RNA sequence: GAAAUUGUUGAAAGGGAAGGGCAUUUGAUCAGACA
RNA sequence: GGAAUACUGCCAGCUGGGACUGAGGACUGCGACGUAAGUCAAGGAUGCUGGCAUAAUGGUUAUAUGCCGCCCGUCUUGAAACACGGACCAAGGAGUCUAACGUCUAUGCGAGUGUUUGGGUGUAAAACCCAUACGCGUAAUGAAAGUGAACGUAGGUUGGGGCCUCGCAAGAGGUGCACAAUCGACCGAUCCUGAUGUCUUCGGAUGGAUUUGAGUAAGAGCAUAGCUGUUGGGACCCGAAAG
RNA sequence: AAAUAUGUAAGAAGUCCUUGUUACUUAAUUGAACGUGGACAUUUGAAUGAAGAGCUUUUAGUGGGCCAUUUUUGGUAAGC
RNA sequence: GCCCUGAAAAUGGAUGGCGCUCAAGCGUGUUACCUAUACUCUACCGUCAGGGUUGAUAUGAUGCCCUGACGAGUAGGCAGG
């Protein structure tokens, strides 16, 4: 019974070659992020330069945070803060846009923050604060087998390979989304900036669609 | 047992996304933008300046 | 045994497991049967259809066993045989000697037809049979003989 | 705090072990229990289950209903499991030869069995004979032929049956029952 | 929609499979360029309180 | 029997530790300790006194001296993290100080080798120390705060 | 020969009730463990 | 014209001070650094040094201090209540037993089951044994006179665990108990139909019908026990004015 | 003639093809219903979620309610 | 707009009290800072759940081990003691 390093390096060789792929993979993401980053940026000043102008596609994916508590709420949001998986307060999950989604976040807007999230913020979710469901259980990512393991099955088998397929909303961005458990974020660390967290953003409160300035938030809470 | 951050923490950093060595080994995060000089037309300022 | 019992669990409890609100008191329906035709009667009618008034003739002086006459169903029959001495008739299964069968002597009273008995022919006495008990009987071959 | 979706520390409400007491039970589950867990066959996983099931979840299986399976198409050498106990039925005169594995035989049953060339089987003996369960056909009594689910149900227009001792006419069969007496139930 | 769906299902598959054809809800809309030529934006402000009655 | 013994006991096999991952690494001292510095003691024993410093000790603790003859502080070890970094400087670079190590503080009156040592180190320093005029009296002079300091605006 | 309740002796506290919770000063008192 | 800066954002840029925690207990995993042998901050604290070895640390207790703290029981929408009981302490002090029962469960035997009215017997109210009967079940349905459960593999259809065959696997087929849905068949009641026949008014074959039954269609019951529940009993305990 | 609220549908119990059964039905092998044989798999026919779904039996307490924003009746009003 | 008049009740008395006047008042803006049984991370208890493990030749198989989630409570149910 051989194994001792037999099968031991029939292994590691060929945990070698896993890791391989995951390299030209996250190397490749980048090259993708930052020239279509870059491709908007002069795509902006090239419509600039025509007198015309350059309005960049509705945002696909959004970032949403319950930011009220548990107790006094109606009906009809209360599920859907639920159905959103948002059940508890500070939590927080993605959500792909479109109409039949929007109407859900219209519905609980005076009981949630939301709004885009930058690919450094998302990589800063998954990377602290990301587990996946499994069985239930809620297992911490640390290691990319664990991904490979349940998301594998749909590509996707490294922790950033998880990232890509949010931030671009992919094609198998139910399974890859639903597949991690909804953030458990702490308050934020300065403060909700505002004296009153439950008006709406553009009154001085908190809740709504706060766009870009989600990143700023999640990350104090983060 | 006991969850480790990457982000700090550089062995497990190095443990999910072998890429951050590279990345890091070639300031990637700092990256020098390419220049051009493009200049925006004399409608987008008017408009931009009107009242 | 009393030490499994609940009354020893509510010890500590006020109430005894019967509400402060609407206590425990001594009638309160009414005893018995009482209002069955009136803050009763939901429950009567389901639970208790039927219950109230009268149908059929009385009958004065009815003595059971007047009417005594257990049913056998050819379903068992063959039952009424001791099983060593069974299989001998079943195999061999003829007139000139089939078996007879006293179903009074069994203690029954009519015989019916539940079912299916096989090929054998059987000398079968009774005091009370189903048209069909018959016919079944015959297609054996067997008999029926009338007794009391 | 969380609003909770779902009622919160529930039971599974499945059994987990006999509620019996007996230690030959106990063991034979020992068994089953490790033959289901090691195994990866389905038949072991139900006979486990099975031996937890209580008296009214095992009606009884005839050696009667037994010799039908078996007409079953193709299935007459197949040995029929019973995790219960078997009951001899004088009503059928050609009962086969095969072999029933079950808890309990009752005397006229193994007598039936055996009288015609068969073999009754403790499961322990059925495990070794055929761990995975192959070539087994396991058969379940009539669950619902217990008097008692006669009067589950009960309502009117349900046609289900009283709760009733002395019965005859004059025990609720007038008003209520009948066009001519009030209504009908 | 079923025998619209049978319909390019298999007129996709004598083709060259790739079909798609469950329903999509309204997807947010794309990027684009809107031009100027014909269409300097026309400056708005709000207006003071009047009655007229 | 008064109390009926359970059925099971604890083995009394005691387990071995895990393999634990701790290096002890070498610690780097703060920029403001270096040799010829002039160090002030926070605590301890000769509280308060102005102290030169000689050699960092491989457990860490700091070789001072007075010296001796000054103020009445031996060659001694002291912790770092007891004591102020000053700004002034003397040079060291004519005192010895290799034979210094942690064993030669080793518990094991004054063995008169000590007396040697610490009059050869001493009269090195002396020497640098006139160089600068009334740094001698400073160092025999104890530190104290006066009313008005704040330390966390003072510089030393 | 319990309790309520009482005499004595000892200790202690007390600016219009007493008793209680968390916490520590102080006093009194006590375990365990060192080897 | 060519810069700078602010502002917003990014870095898998470097780096300082401080606070809490150190679960785990051989090894095993994922990695990192090394040309290498190795090494490591990579599946949870170790290294070095000192102090007391004691009332030092710690428990308990009394008091002081900061903040906080209304009387319990009860009925009630609502009690600290200007609602009721309660001055104090001990000892008593309230869901029981029984007859008959529903669900559930355990156990014995099973188309049966129940020794204990009784008899036999005894180390004598026990334990041991047992004949005949009886009760409940094994047949239903009509007010009754009465009649009484297979067209068929004890039926067709659909779902169905499990097993069987094919296949490496995915899958496909075969068979399918319980159970569930639906269409039917059989028995009695109701209504219709009324053959062969006859002591000419008896007989009721056969085939039917938006009718109907606590039915049949390869039995599930009987007995002991228990928690909970039901009724009648003084009926959880104490209470009338009366008769 | 709104807003809110509200019925149904979004497939395998689906869509087509061929052509049996009957006492109903048709001028009619016409049709109605129930079938036999065949053709098409999971982008099999929207979203999000699902610590699974379904089902059965039995039994407690309760059957004086009160408050808030909004809708609203009586009343001049009311802690009505 | 703020302020003043309009502006009358019974024990002495209430922006909560002291007191405050370029406020410690009114309207508005910008930061910082304080602290809930809530949130985040960790230990420990318990409840529910999903895995693993009858292999002797030592000690609980209702056991042993890994892992995840959760924890308000009258009347009332059940359970373990
Ligand atoms: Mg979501
Ligand atoms: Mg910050
Ligand atoms: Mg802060
Ligand atoms: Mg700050
Ligand atoms: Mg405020
Ligand atoms: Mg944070
Ligand atoms: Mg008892
Ligand atoms: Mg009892
Ligand atoms: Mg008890
Ligand atoms: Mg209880
Ligand atoms: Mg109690
Ligand atoms: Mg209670
Ligand atoms: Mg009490
Ligand atoms: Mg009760
Ligand atoms: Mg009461
Ligand atoms: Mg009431
Ligand atoms: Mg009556
Ligand atoms: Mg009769
Ligand atoms: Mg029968
Ligand atoms: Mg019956
Ligand atoms: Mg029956
Ligand atoms: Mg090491
Ligand atoms: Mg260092
Ligand atoms: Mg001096
Ligand atoms: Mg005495
Ligand atoms: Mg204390
Ligand atoms: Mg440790
Ligand atoms: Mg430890
Ligand atoms: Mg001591
Ligand atoms: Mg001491
Ligand atoms: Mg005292
Ligand atoms: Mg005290
Ligand atoms: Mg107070
Ligand atoms: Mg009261
Ligand atoms: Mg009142
Ligand atoms: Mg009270
Ligand atoms: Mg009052
Ligand atoms: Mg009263
Ligand atoms: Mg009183
Ligand atoms: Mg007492
Ligand atoms: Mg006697
Ligand atoms: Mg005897
Ligand atoms: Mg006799
Ligand atoms: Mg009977
Ligand atoms: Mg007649
Ligand atoms: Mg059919
Ligand atoms: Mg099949
Ligand atoms: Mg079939
Ligand atoms: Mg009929
Ligand atoms: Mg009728
Ligand atoms: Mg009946
Ligand atoms: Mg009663
Ligand atoms: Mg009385
Ligand atoms: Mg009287
Ligand atoms: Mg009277
Ligand atoms: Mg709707
Ligand atoms: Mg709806
Ligand atoms: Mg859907
Ligand atoms: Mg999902
Ligand atoms: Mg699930
Ligand atoms: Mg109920
Ligand atoms: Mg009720
Ligand atoms: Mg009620
Ligand atoms: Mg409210
Ligand atoms: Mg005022
Ligand atoms: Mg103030
Ligand atoms: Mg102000
Ligand atoms: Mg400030
Ligand atoms: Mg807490
Ligand atoms: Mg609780
Ligand atoms: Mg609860």
């Amino acid at each position: 019974a051989e194994q001792v390093a037999a099968e031991r390096a029939a292994r590691k060789a060929a945990n070698k070659e896993k890791r391989a792929i995951i390299l030209e993979r996250n190397a490749a993401y980048q090259k993708e992020y930052e020239t279509a980053e870059r491709n908007i940026i002069q795509a902006k000043r090239d419509a600039k330069a025509a007198g015309s102008y350059y309005v960049e596609a509705q945002h696909k994916l959004v970032f949403v945070v319950r930011i009220k508590g548990i107790n006094k709420i109606p009906p009809k949001p209360r599920k859907v803060l639920q159905l959103l998986r948002l059940t508890r307060i500070n939590s927080g999950t993605f959500v792909k846009v479109t109409k039949a989604t929007l109407e859900l976040l219209k519905l609980i807007e005076p009981y949630v923050a939301y709004g885009y999230p930058s690919y450094s913020t998302i990589r800063q979710l998954v990377y602290k604060r990301g587990f996946g469901k499994i069985n239930k259980q809620r297992v911490p990512l640390s290691d990319n087998a664990i991904i490979e393991a349940n998301l594998g099955k749909y590509g996707i088998l490294s922790i950033d390979d998880l990232i890509h397929e949010i931030i671009t909303v992919g094609p198998h961005f139910k399974q890859a989304n639903n597949f991690l458990w909804p953030f458990k974020l702490s308050n934020p660390s300065g403060g909700w900036g505002v004296p009153r967290k439950f008006k709406h953003f553009i009154q001085g409160g908190s809740f709504g669609n706060r766009e870009e300035f989600i990143n700023k938030l999640v990350k104090s809470m983060n | 047992v006991l969850k480790k951050n990457p982000l700090k923490n550089k062995q497990v950093l190095l443990r999910l996304n072998p890429y951050a060595k590279v990345f890091a080994a070639e300031k990637l995060g700092s990256k020098k933008a390419e220049k051009t000089g493009t200049k925006p037309a004399a409608v987008f300022t008017e408009t931009l300046k009107h009242d | 045994p009393s030490r499994f019992t609940k009354t020893r669990k509510h010890r500590g409890h006020v109430s005894a497991g019967k509400g402060r609100i609407g206590k425990h008191r001594k009638h309160p329906g009414g005893r018995g049967m009482a209002g069955g035709q009136h803050h009763h009667r939901i429950n009567m009618d389901k639970y208790h259809p039927g219950y109230f008034g009268k149908v059929g003739m009385r009958y004065f002086h009815k003595q059971q066993a007047h009417f005594w006459k257990p049913v056998l169903n050819l379903d068992k029959l063959w039952t009424l045989i001791p099983e060593d001495k069974r299989d001998q008739y079943l195999k061999s299964a003829s007139k000139e000697t089939a078996p007879v069968i006293d179903t009074l002597a069994a203690g029954y009273g009519k015989i019916l037809g539940k079912g299916r008995i096989p090929n054998v022919p059987v000398i079968v006495k009774a005091r009370f049979v189903s048209k069909l008990a018959e016919e079944k009987i015959r297609a054996a071959g067997g008999v029926v003989e009338l007794i009391a | 705090g969380i609003d909770h979706t779902s009622k919160q520390h529930k039971r599974s409400g499945h059994r987990t072990a006999p509620k019996s007491d007996n230690v030959y039970l106990k063991l034979l589950v020992k068994l089953y229990t490790f033959l289901a867990r090691r195994t990866d066959a389905p038949f072991n996983k139900v006979v486990l289950k099975a031996l937890f099931l209580s008296k009214i979840n095992r009606p009884p299986v005839s050696v009667s209903r037994i010799a039908r399976a078996l007409k079953q198409e193709g299935a007459a050498n197949k040995t029929v499991v019973v995790v219960g106990t078997v009951t001899d039925d004088a009503r059928i005169f050609e009962f086969p030869k095969t072999t029933v594995a079950a808890l309990r035989f009752t005397a006229g049953a193994r007598a039936k069995i055996v009288k015609a060339g068969g073999e009754c089987i403790t499961l322990d003996q059925l495990a070794v004979r055929a761990p995975k369960g192959q070539n087994t056909l396991i058969l379940r009594g009539p669950r619902n032929s217990r008097e008692a689910v006669r009067h589950f149900g009960m309502g009117p227009h349900k046609g289900k049956a009283p709760r009733i001792l002395s019965t005859g006419r004059k025990f609720e069969r007038a008003r209520g029952r009948r066009r001519s007496k009030g209504f009908k139930v | 929609r079923v025998k619209a769906n049978a319909a390019k299902r298999a007129e996709a598959k004598a083709q060259g499979v790739a079909v798609q054809l469950k329903r999509q809800p309204a997807q947010p809309r794309e990027s684009r360029i809107v031009s100027t030529e014909g269409n300097v934006p026309q400056t708005l402000a709000p207006v003071p309180y009047e009655t007229f009655i | 029997s008064a109390q009926k013994a359970p059925k099971w006991y604890p083995s009394e096999d005691v387990a071995a530790l895990k393999k634990t991952r701790k290096a002890a690494r070498p610690q780097k001292l703060r920029a403001s300790l270096v040799p010829g510095t002039v160090l002030i003691l926070l605590a301890g024993r000769f509280r308060g006194k102005r102290v030169v410093y000689l050699k960092h000790l491989e457990d860490n603790t700091l070789l001072i001296s007075g010296p001796f003859k000054v103020n009445g502080v031996p060659l001694r070890r002291v912790n770092a993290r007891y004591v102020i970094a000053t700004s002034t400087k003397v040079s060291v670079e004519g005192v010895n100080v290799e034979k210094f190590n942690v064993e030669y503080f080793a518990k094991e009156e004054i063995k008169a080798e000590r007396v040697e040592d610490q009059k050869v180190v001493d009269k090195a320093l002396i020497a640098e120390i006139k160089k600068t005029p009334l740094l001698k009296q400073y160092l025999s002079a104890s530190f104290s705060l006066k009313n008005g300091d704040k330390p966390h605006m003072l510089k030393f």
